[PDB]
């Protein structure tokens, strides 16, 4: 119900933090 | 954090910091999972071979920060405990196990751009996300070195410090230590053949191992910064706290209803 | 290191 895991910075501004991707990568590899 | 980076401006609002009073020092790490509660480990408050036993009045704790060593007046928020529970089961004399502990605010948090909470998982996620080979990010102000000339530099870093390190099979850690690991445990980093670094140390204890979901695009606290020998050791890696099993406990303190 | 907090903390 509350939210949460959504940065008020990055996720709510659709922009993506520098290393972020290397995480995402890794799970279709 | 050994071989990290610095982490960009509220990268983490989550990211709680255990503040002593006196002397003032950089106690722990810590994770804000909502408007009253924080999670961390319980070696920071209690471990008595090393005489350690913290109180609600010993602490403070400091949401919203981005410098180690600034007060940050305008975006950082500084609480009072009111409550400290550590797990029952801690077993502070052998390995460790059950290395969780809730703290209670005072008075609830206002969240902000800097003030956020993260998510604790659910069986789907955990079951998904927690895999061997996948990557999760560790953060934090501790030592950014195992150990380091005296008086030529600073151990310590001046920005909140991150890193991301990949999940490592569960046969592969336990030949890594002669500690009686268990199954409320899990190691991460890199190998020896991987060709890269990195590690949580002294300072990071307590810190939130969290991982993504590219379905929901939210992040999810998996894992706690819990024990390690050395910092950034070949064919060493770091143990966390395993959040979803202990999660039922975690059920039973916070009462929502 | 750091910079001081409000004593009222302290
Ligand atoms: N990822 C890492 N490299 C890492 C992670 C956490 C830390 C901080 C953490 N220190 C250590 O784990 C030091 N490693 S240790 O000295 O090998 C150690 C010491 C005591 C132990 C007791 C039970 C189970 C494992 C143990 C491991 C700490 O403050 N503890 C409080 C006192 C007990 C041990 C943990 C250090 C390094």
């Amino acid at each position: 119900e509350a939210d949460c895991g959504l940065r008020p910075l990055f996720e709510k501004k659709s922009l993506e933090d520098k290393t972020e991707r290397e995480l995402l990568e890794s799970y279709i590899d | 954090i050994v071989e990290g980076s610095d982490a960009e401006i509220g990268m983490s609002p989550w990211q709680v910091m255990l503040f002593r009073k006196s002397p003032q020092e950089l106690l722990c790490g810590a994770s804000l999972i909502s408007d009253r509660w924080v999670l961390t480990a319980a070696h920071c408050l209690l471990y008595p071979p090393w005489d350690k036993n913290f109180t609600e009045n010993d602490l403070l704790v400091r949401i919203g920060k981005h410098s180690r060593t600034r007060y940050e007046r305008n975006i950082e928020k500084i609480s009072m405990l009111e409550k400290i529970y550590i797990h029952p089961r801690y077993n502070w004399r052998e390995n460790l196990d059950r290395d969780i502990a809730l703290m209670k605010l005072k008075k609830p948090v206002a969240f902000s751009d800097y003030i956020h909470p993260v998510c604790l998982p659910d069986r789907e996620t955990a079951a998904s996300l927690l895999q061997a080979g996948y990557k999760g990010r560790v953060t934090g102000w501790g030592n950014l070195k195992e150990t380091w000339t005296a008086n030529v530099g600073k151990g310590q870093p001046s920005v909140l410090q991150v890193v991301n390190l990949p999940i490592v099979e569960r046969p592969v850690c336990k030949d890594s230590t002669r500690i009686r690991i268990t199954d409320n445990m899990f190691c991460a980093g890199y190998k020896p053949d991987e060709g890269k670094r990195g590690d949580a140390c002294e300072g990071d204890s307590g810190g939130p191992f969290v991982m993504k979901s590219p379905f929901n695009n939210r992040w999810y606290q998996m894992g706690i910064v819990s024990w390690g020998e050395g910092c950034d050791r070949d064919g060493k890696y770091g143990f966390y706290t395993h959040v979803f099993r202990l999660k039922k406990w975690i059920q039973k303190v916070i009462d929502q209803f | 290191d750091f910079e001081e907090i409000p004593e009222e903390y302290l």
